[PDB]
RNA sequence: UUCAAGAGGGCGUGAAACCGUUAAGAGGUAAACGGGUGGGGUCCGCGCAGUCCGCCCGGAGGAUUCAACCCGGCGGCGGGUCCGGCCGUGUCGGCGGCCCGGCGGAUCUUUCCCGCGCGGGGGACCGUCCCCCGACCGGCGACCGGCCGCC
RNA sequence: CCGACCCGUCUUGAAACACGGACCAAGGAGUCUAACACGUGCGCGAGUCGGGGGCUCGCACGAAAGCCGCCGUGGCGCAAUGAAGGUGAAGGCCGGCGCGCUCGCCGGCCGAGGUGGGAUCCCGAGGCCUCUCCAGUCCGCCGAGGGCGCACCACCGGCCC
RNA sequence: GUAAGAAGCCCGGCUCGCUGGCGUGAGCCGGGCGUGGAAUGGAGUGCCUAGUGGGCCACUUUUGGUAAGCAGAACUGG
RNA sequence: CGCGCGCGCGCCCGCCCCCGGAGCCCCGCGGACGCUACGCCGCGACGAGUAGGAGGGCCGCUGCGGUGA
């Protein structure tokens, strides 16, 4: 039921959007895992450039 | 620009030495608690850890 | 009893700024005194505009200022604003000015001082001219906002050049029944 | 902040702000944007005209990178370069006439909205407009095309 | 999936940092915050750089 | 105020809106006091109407 | 500046007390101990304060030195004086008036002093 | 026995409805209720007078230091004939650090080179941060040693 | 002594022969996200935002904080219009070459046009109180009258598709 | 329902592919002239916006009906 | 327009300190017992209320950050 002079909108929520939500709470640990992998590779390839 | 006086050093038993430093222009910046309160209360949330049932 | 009406016995003006910016409030302490203790109305106006909100204090552009002070008689006279001064890069020849305001942008600040100009605050104003003598009040375009295009009579009507609220601008979003003779009608 | 709301003020008040003759029942008009032709015809003829129908051709697989032409006017042209340039011109009287690439600063077509001060500038751009080409020659400059 | 966190514009956070330093001088404010301070010899208190060791 | 950071890539301090806050020192200057009316300290109250007749 | 210090310290301060529809302040050197601009020791370039002697005889007077601020250790001057309560008030009255040191605090000082000396006797036999 | 069983094996504290008893009071228009007074009890404070307190002046009694005025030291306020010196700003005068210090430039030299249309350091040039002396406003609430008066 | 029918709720209308209700303690009912419109408050300003990622802390705090040739790839904005192909926002005044033809060619000056209303500001005859005459410099205010005219409103006109 | 004055009256001059015996009309310019019947009081303008969308009575006028504490309307007040 | 108009003091002529305090209701030297300016003071008019809308709450309940030596 609309009213005085707003927008018309079409939101995409008529499915079951709620079993399938995704939290970005593991954002830092994801960063931390990478460094320790990114360091260690460059230690494995010792003098070779780290970038590649 | 405003005044920038001379601050004095105190050695590790008191004992004001002869070193002097003119203070920076930070200690003449304006003082606004509303901006501090806002920035505090809004950044003190980002350390939370969720809860739920 | 008394047959009168109380629907219009409170007035809906301001009495004080709604904010806690303390530098603002000291200015307000000052101009109340001058408005209370002087025979002028310049003081009154300024007091009224320090209470106003920010959409009631739009920014003034360096361009308009020059046009409004290059007019005859306004030579040697101070310019006075109760808001912000921006820059307009569509202007090359910046002459000597004596502006007073609350805020001033940075690029605008430099050019004004490099022509030999000068920048004042409301404190140093009231020491140079407590009563507003030798001044020019100015104001920005209070209906410059894009909000005022949606107002007025409604669309879907004749003789209403009014903008609607639409998600996206394209080919499928209006431009049909209501806007072509070939499909329904046309106001 | 729950403590600044108006559910903290309708305690005691029996109906929580929604009437007694008519009540906050579930979905009493429809559910969504239903009824543009039936029993909401008036909001959509009035405040949203052009909604129902169909118009225009169809372009099926449309790529918005082919159609790309960032625009600029003349007033906002001397700002692509610094201030050394515009001042060292009109000076030493050789016929300096500097060069201004727009495709460097992210612009392709040139438009003739404003005016510009008298120096004999040169311009390089992919496209031009008619009036823009005129104003430049009027001041004593030129126009140049590139790929 | 509540909204626990917040973003705040960088220029504001830098402003406030400048403000807190300013009022770190101005003895009156330190007193009011409850710091027994009435015997230090100078309030922007500074020492030799030996004490890092 | 004159230069900039050299460790932040663009940051000049905040600018003051109100230079002199010494309000009492202002209002007691001669310049303003010359430009004032007189005050009025006398105080008037609810007079009681007596009957002339 | 003073007002600037004040516009922060109206409502938020450790020396502040707000109960029973009353409002007091306990900062040192506050005559009349109320939350005010005129009566506050930490705000002004000139202030006076009055306390009792620690040994338990006489009055201690306190005045600020005006020259080196921002180094609170040596910003305050003290004297202790012990006489017959008519010399004691007259001495105070002479300090303030003849040096013009914040002269809108004259009688407030005197009342605080007399209160102390009245207490600083055998109030009980 | 335990500080405690007024903590006694489903035993921390231990509400209300509902009951038993004791003390007081009342009773034919079911009870309860609002406003206004009266009477009676339970407790608080009289005091077993409550005669409340404080300034100056007058009087009669006794008492021991100082102050009044001088001298010596100490501390502080104020001053301007701006006494002498600092320091700080605001542009200026000296381009004087601009290479005796760096940052940047859609300005040139590509007057050079480095590896060869170019990527970089050089050379000018422009701005922008800083050195030597002179000035004044705003010497302002930025500190001394002075001399003077006052406390 | 006078006054005085039981609360909630539906209702034109309830003390009702209209429903609910024996009594007590505890629980109990306008939320969270996503998007939009407007109003207010803060910051920067023709620009403004690092939210994704990376450099520094082992993470006691703290899964924070600071920083970036990322410094803007990009998004919102600065330019509209048309189904589309596609086009794409200022004038005049004076003098030279054709006939001011509601018209094309060489040189300078100004320049976002005007009408009406318009908070404030500006100039100002004669002065308001001057223990007396005249001379009469600083300062308010008057006040005749006269001008520069902000935003905003109504109209005229002009430019783009 | 209109009108009771400054958005008024008057003087003079300019432009017009409109109309044309000659002329009219409209628009622009520049000047001269202030109280315009009574009694009252501060006006104007713009955004966001809820609850409502079952009605009832009385004088007077009034339609159907034998009448109605009946059904349906106009005026004002409750 | 007769509660000042030239009043007073030395010797017309002159003085013409004057509130670091005159003298009683204006003192143009600075200040309220009031000045938490988000404060204090003074005048004058008004007060019905369902659905509903707004404001003030030193009214309250549980927890976090600082603070009450
Ligand atoms: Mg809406
Ligand atoms: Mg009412
Ligand atoms: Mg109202
Ligand atoms: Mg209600
Ligand atoms: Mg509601
Ligand atoms: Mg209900
Ligand atoms: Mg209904
Ligand atoms: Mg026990
Ligand atoms: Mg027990
Ligand atoms: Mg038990
Ligand atoms: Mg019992
Ligand atoms: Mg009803
Ligand atoms: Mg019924
Ligand atoms: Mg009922
Ligand atoms: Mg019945
Ligand atoms: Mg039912
Ligand atoms: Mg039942
Ligand atoms: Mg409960
Ligand atoms: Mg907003
Ligand atoms: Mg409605
Ligand atoms: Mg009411």
């Amino acid at each position: 039921a609309p009213s005085r002079n707003g927008m018309i909108l079409k939101p995409h929520f008529h499915k079951d959007w709620q079993r399938r939500v995704a939290t970005w709470f593991n954002q830092p640990a994801r960063k931390i895992r990478r460094r320790k992998a990114r360091q260690a590779r460059a230690r494995r390839i010792a003098p070779r450039p780290a970038s590649g | 620009a405003c005044a920038r006086p001379l601050i004095s050093v105190y050695s590790e038993k008191g004992e004001s030495s002869g070193k002097n430093v003119t203070l920076p222009a930070v200690f003449k910046a304006p003082i606004r608690p509303d901006i501090v309160n806002f920035v505090h209360t809004n950044l003190r949330k980002n350390n939370r850890q969720p809860y739920a049932v | 009893g008394v047959d009168i009406r109380h629907n219009k016995d409170r007035k809906v003006r301001r009495k004080e700024p709604k904010s806690q910016d303390i530098y603002l409030r000291l200015l307000v302490k000052l101009y109340r005194f001058l408005a209370r203790r002087t025979n002028s109305t310049f003081n009154q106006v300024v007091l009224k505009r320090l209470f106003m909100s920010r959409t009631n204090r739009p920014p003034l552009s360096l361009s308009r200022m020059i046009r409004k002070m290059k007019l005859p008689g306004r030579e040697g006279k101070t310019a006075v604003v109760v808001g912000t001064i921006t820059d307009d890069v569509r202007v090359q020849e910046v002459p000597k000015l004596k502006v007073c305001a609350l805020r001033v942008s940075s690029r605008a600040r430099s050019r004004i001082l490099k022509a030999g100009g000068k920048i004042l605050t409301f404190d140093q104003l009231a020491l140079d001219s407590p009563k507003g003598c030798g001044t020019v009040l100015l104001s920005g375009p209070r209906k410059g906002r894009e909000v005022y295009r949606h107002f007025g009579k409604a669309p879907g009507t004749p003789h209403s050049h009014t903008k609607p609220y639409v998600r996206s601008k394209g080919r499928k979003f209006e431009r049909a029944r209501g806007r072509r003779a070939s499909r329904g009608y046309k106001n | 902040p729950s403590r600044l709301r108006k559910t903290r003020k309708l305690r005691g008040h029996v109906s929580h702000g929604h009437g007694r003759i008519g009540k906050h029942r579930k979905h009493p008009g429809g559910r969504g944007n239903a009824g543009g032709m039936h029993h909401h015809r008036i909001n959509f003829d009035k405040y949203h005209p052009g909604y129902f129908g169909k118009v225009g051709m169809r372009h099926y697989h449309l790529k918005r990178n082919q159609s790309f032409c960032p625009t600029v006017n003349l007033d906002k042209l001397w700002t692509l370069v610094s201030e050394q340039t515009r001042v060292n011109a009109a000076k030493n009287k050789t016929g300096a006439a500097p060069i201004i690439d727009v495709v460097r600063s992210g612009y392709y077509k040139v438009l003739g909205k404003g005016k510009l001060p008298k120096q004999p500038v040169i311009v390089k751009a992919k496209f031009f407009s008619r009036r823009a080409e005129e104003k430049i020659k009027g001041v004593g400059g030129a126009c140049v095309l590139v790929a | 999936w509540r909204r626990w966190h917040r973003r705040v514009n960088t220029t504001q956070k830098r402003y406030a940092i400048c403000s807190a330093l300013a009022a770190s001088a101005l003895p009156a404010l330190v007193m009011s915050k409850g710091h027994r301070i009435e015997e230090v010899p100078e309030l922007p208190l500074v020492v030799e750089d030996k004490v890092e060791g | 105020w004159r230069k900039a950071a050299s460790l932040k890539s663009n940051y000049n301090l905040p600018m003051h809106k109100m230079l002199n806050t010494d309000l009492s020192r202002i209002l007691k200057s001669p310049e303003i006091q010359r430009a004032l009316r007189a005050p009025r300290k006398k105080i008037h109250r609810r007079v009681l109407k007596k009957n002339p007749l | 500046s003073a007002h600037l210090q004040w516009m922060v310290v109206r409502n938020c301060s450790s020396f502040l007390i707000k109960r029973n529809k009353q409002t007091y302040s306990t900062e040192p050197n506050n005559l009349k101990a109320r939350n005010s601009f005129r009566y506050n020791g930490l705000i002004h370039r000139k202030t006076v304060g009055v306390e009792p002697a620690a040994d338990g005889k006489g009055v201690v007077v306190v005045m600020k030195r005006r020259s080196g601020q921002r180094k609170p250790a040596t910003s305050y001057v003290r004297t202790t004086i012990n006489k017959n309560a008519r010399a004691t008030l007259s001495s105070i009255r002479h300090m303030i008036r003849k040096n013009k040191y914040h002269p809108d605090l004259r009688m407030a000082a005197i009342r605080r002093a007399s209160a102390i000396l009245r207490s600083q006797k055998p109030v009980m036999v």
